[PDB]
RNA sequence: UUGACUGGGGCGGUCGCCUCCUAAAAGGUAACGGAGGCGCCCAAAGGUCCCCUCAGGCGGGACGGAAAUCCGCCGGAGAGCGCAAGGGUAGAAGGGGGCCUGACUGCGAGGCCUGCAAGCCGAGCAGGGGCGAAAGCCGGGCCUAGUGAACCGGUGGUCCCGU
RNA sequence: GGUAUAGGGAGCGACGCUUGCCCGGUGCCGGAAGGUCAAGGGGAGGGGUGCAAGCCCCGAACCGAAGCCCCGGUGAACGGCG
RNA sequence: ACCAAACCCUGUCAAACUCCGAAGGGUCCCAGGUGGAGCCUGGGAGUGAGGGCGCGAGCGAUAACGUCCGCGUCCGAGCGC
RNA sequence: GAGGCCCGAACCGGUGGGGGAUGCAAACCCCUCGGAUGAGCUGGGGCUAGGAGUGAAAAGCUAACCGAGCCCGGAGAUAGC
RNA sequence: UGCCUAUUGAAGCAUGAGCCGGCGACUCACGGUCGUGGGCGAGCUUAAGCCGUUGAGGCGGAGGCGUAGGGAAACCGAGUC
RNA sequence: CAUGGGGGAAUCUGGGCGGACCACCGCCUAAGGCUAAGUACUCCGGGUGACCGAUAGCGCACCAGUACCGUGAGGGAAAGG
RNA sequence: ACCUGGGGAACUGAAACAUCUCAGUACCCAGAGGAGAGGAAAGAGAAAUCGACUCCCUGAGUAGCGGCGAGCGAAAGGGGAC
């Protein structure tokens, strides 16, 4: 009946505003490390159906490990993700439509 | 009921709390540096080889070693870090 | 049924990954204190010991 | 008096505190900004 | 809705913080036990460099108490250290002077204390400065009191968000 | 199915002799002035947008009731009477 | 005539006096010490109403099966022998 | 032959005392008391209700416990006891 | 020096119980967290519903955990603030 | 989106909406009405039960919403072989 | 019993309490019927999008609401029934 500790202020700022949250476009991450796991021509769709996504949108390749050459497709890749395939792979990326 | 009628001039009741000072760290205890090794009221020990002390009289270690302690009565008694090998 | 989480505690702190429980220093809160003190510096974040236990089981959905 | 200085044609502040009928009036004095490094930072 | 403590309750007193004592030679330690402070203050009462050393007592000196100001010996601290008490201190933390504004920005190893959350000390690195020939010292004040989580708002500022 | 020689409220309580002083404070009554005052009237002036006309917003003077302040009466009004 | 300042003796007193100062206590190091010892993480608790006795101190009246603390112990839970 | 006149039955009431106290009785009995043409007593038929009624006013009465009736429901109220 | 309960402390002159026999109190639902017995493992798993059964089980991937974290956010990413 | 009060239009060069307000971009046609199914319930009929078996199961296995209680609303048994 | 409408509590919770909560619940009233309600876009909301309504599963204890306390809590979209 003391203050519990709701007393530990919240940060938490930019918070909730009221029509609700913002429908914005989501990043899913997945590393190479997990990627090379099979090779060809690896694309969003091609993920989710297996691995990781599910409609978790967006598909950013990154990651650790040392992918293979083989045209992956995407939405972001890193400085580093871009360069670590750099060496033989693909920069397939963006939309138009 | 055989009542009474006492009262207070209590005009005493109070103290601060505690403040735990004194040597933190006898002669003879391997310190880190920064180890505060005592808290004194004035200057109660003087700092030595290889010890600081701060606003309150803190003083601490400033590498890493045994403690010495040493009295140098008409100067004093001074607190110390002598290194190692 | 389904607990509902506890926003208030959701509001005002981010449990990391290794399970620790992370919030705000209390005191600057933008002063209020006042006339500074080179204190006002040393407010990012920290870990809540033993309260934490307790402060994790108000989140148990929205993790 | 609760006072800070506000660096000439800028932002920042110290967050001071003067003594007002205690001659005071006109506080400034070089301190360091955040914006590239020293003003001098007035009153206010 | 009209609080709690309380050698029943009411009345009375009190309610946080600092300092002695109680406290039994590490810390810590109760009682409506003994005894006092704080809710501020310094733009110099802060930096640094360079100088000086007190209070008293004893003589001697126009006005001049029993200390106005001078001179002469003696006097290790009984003065001073903004305000309570305590610890500390002249091999200065005291008194005066010249330049200053570190009463900085980014940080922060390692500890003290501690149920939590708070409080306290802090070397060192970076930046850009002060004082000193220099070694160096400087993130306020001889040190401990001078303070109040969150929530809700107010003023500014800005890399952010903005259905 | 009444009309101030009546109705309502209050206090005192047959009858006799009487019922002093105090309107500072409270209440009530009286005061077509002033003071303050909410909507609303009013728009000086400013802001958001557009290429624009415009559409939208904040908004000062000033005009604005009862109440309160203020001025005054009042005790078989609450009360008070060294 | 010490009515009486300082000052010197002769005698003393003090929780908030100390020129001095034990036993003892605290901690670190090296050793001993295999214990219903320790240390780390995690699951479950109950307790938060104590009491007596001895020793050390307050309050009390150098009273109380009084009252508060401190170290220890036993009862509590060993009203079993 | 007047009267909120007097004594005193009926009738209405309930002063003091005794008894009664698992009663004859959840307020009674005995003696003794007050009123008794009046603001009287009484039959029958009607009306007023729960923060409401009624009240010659005790917070009295409102179906044998009224500082807020009874019944059912919210309802397994809440109970740091 | 009974039993139970409550207690610093009960045979206790503290609570409860006349005696017996029945009734009589830590549950279930949904979330969650540890532990554990299993299936499967970079994967694991189905809801509602459709099909069979008439005490046959299938099917059903919408969805949900997990595979990356930092940061209020933009954003970046084995980093990030 | 509804609407009590005041003011009070336009008919596709019309009018509303996409979270204050503009401007773009796009959605939809207010101030008249009807409309199966999939859904809910269990007085009633049937079928099952790791449902009860007469202090249980319904308040009622029986001549029970009865007897009895209460002015009333209402309360409400026992009893099977 | 279920349903729609019109009215509409308190206890409790917040370890007091007034916003809030319980709760549009209990109850009262009108009406409908084997169901009642709703129903063919002046809709949704970001999708070159969807295409009456109702019911279930998700979405989701998310978005948000809140003495930002206690606590309350969607919708779009996706599966189904029709």
């Amino acid at each position: 009946g003391r203050s519990t500790t709701l007393m530990r202020l919240p940060k938490r700022g930019m918070q909730g505003q009221v029509p609700g949250e913002i429908k914005r476009p989501r990043y899913q991450g997945v590393n190479l490390k997990d990627l090379a796991r099979f090779e060809g021509e690896v694309t969003p769709e091609l993920l989710v159906r297996a691995g990781l996504l599910k409609k978790g949108y967006r598909l950013k390749i990154l990651g650790e490990g040392e992918a293979k050459p083989l045209k992956v497709v995407a939405h972001a890749f890193s400085k580093s993700a871009l360069e670590k395939l750099k060496a033989a792979g693909g920069e397939p990326v963006l939309l138009e439509a | 009921m055989a009542h009474k009628k006492g009262l207070g001039s209590t005009r005493n009741g109070r103290d601060s709390q505690a403040k735990r000072l004194g040597v933190k760290r006898y002669e003879g205890q391997v310190v880190r540096a920064g180890n505060i090794l005592v808290r004194q009221r004035g200057t109660r020990f003087k700092p030595g080889k290889n010890v600081g002390m701060g606003r309150d009289f803190t003083l601490f270690a400033l590498v890493d070693g045994v403690v010495e302690f040493q009295d140098r009565g008409r100067l004093g008694r001074y607190v110390h870090v002598r290194p190692l090998a | 049924p389904k607990m509902k989480t506890h926003k208030g505690a959701k509001k005002r702190v981010k449990i990391t990954a290794s399970g620790k429980v992370v919030a705000m220093k209390t005191g600057k809160r933008h002063l209020n204190w006042q006339k500074s003190g080179k204190e006002i510096r040393q407010k990012g974040r920290k870990f809540v010991l033993a309260k934490p236990e307790a402060e994790r089981i108000k989140l148990l959905l929205p993790y | 008096l609760l006072l800070e200085c506000t660096e000439c044609k800028r932002r920042n502040y110290a967050t001071e505190k003067n003594k007002r009928n205690t001659p005071n009036k006109l506080e400034l004095r070089k301190y360091c900004p955040w914006c590239r490094k020293h003003t001098v930072h007035r009153e206010v």
